[PDB]
């Protein structure tokens, strides 16, 4: 499938 | 031109997303605000109000506090914002406040095209990351029966010569796969893979 890159975003 | 949200909405039916599945929103989709449960959508690009221009998918895991974006061409929310003037940052706001505690989410998304750049797929792909979400949502990007199936390649390369015979055999398996799934996709499936073809842009 596809590659994918995971960004921990906090608000 | 493309898949429109009845279509949408009955493929994504067919794919058992049933249980989880909001519904189909213009570029204003809240967000997952409603309960910690395995949800996901389908969120146009563009508000309502333009037509609606580019087909998204969205998907939240309970387990990993994981919002997956799904764009069939792995654009960056920096191009996604130029090409479609599209951003999520509210989406992503009010949902993990809605549902996380210490505030903080993952944001999970493609690098990589799945789309051929004229192709017109984007709802019929994306419906097919949804068949893969709502069965292995902990790994839905790659490494499941459904998208193991599938080819990315670099977005960077979508312009290019070299990646097209890739690109066309992803949206054959893409036609194999609906077809095998959904009772709606065989019923309209010659007005469909015409109407969402490889080269549509250019069959404008
Ligand atoms: C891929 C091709 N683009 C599309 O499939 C986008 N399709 C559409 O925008 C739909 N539009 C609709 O279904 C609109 N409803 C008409 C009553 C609509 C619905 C919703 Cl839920 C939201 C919006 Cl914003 C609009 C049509 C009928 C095909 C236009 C994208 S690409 C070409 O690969 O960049």
């Amino acid at each position: 499938g596809v590659k994918s890159l995971k960004r921990r975003r906090c608000y | 031109s493309g898949s429109s949200e009845q279509e949408l909405a009955a493929i994504v039916r067919d794919l058992g997303c049933g249980p989880y599945f909001l519904g189909t929103h213009d570029k204003r989709f809240p967000g997952f605000l409603a309960g910690n449960k395995l949800a996901c959508a389908i969120v146009n690009t563009a508000g309502r109000e333009t037509g609606g221009v580019h087909w998204l998918a969205f998907g939240w895991n309970p387990r990993s506090r994981t919002c997956y974006m799904f764009d069939p061409f792995g654009f960056s929310d920096r191009r996604l914002k130029q090409i479609y003037s599209f951003e999520y940052e509210a989406m992503l706001r009010r949902s993990a406040l809605a549902l996380s505690p210490d505030r903080c989410l993952s944001l999970e998304q493609s690098t990589q095209t799945v789309q051929g750049p004229d192709s017109a797929a984007c709802g019929l792909f994306c419906c097919m990351f949804l068949h893969a979400f709502v069965h292995w949502p902990d790994r839905p990007m790659d490494g499941n029966p459904t998208m193991n199936l599938l080819t990315g390649v670099p977005n960077g390369m979508l312009q290019s010569p070299q990646v097209l015979p890739t690109l066309r055999r992803n949206q054959e398996k893409l036609y194999r796969f609906l077809a095998h799934h959904s009772p709606y996709f065989r019923s309209h499936r010659a007005a469909i893979e015409h109407a969402t073809a490889f080269d549509k842009m250019k069959q404008l």
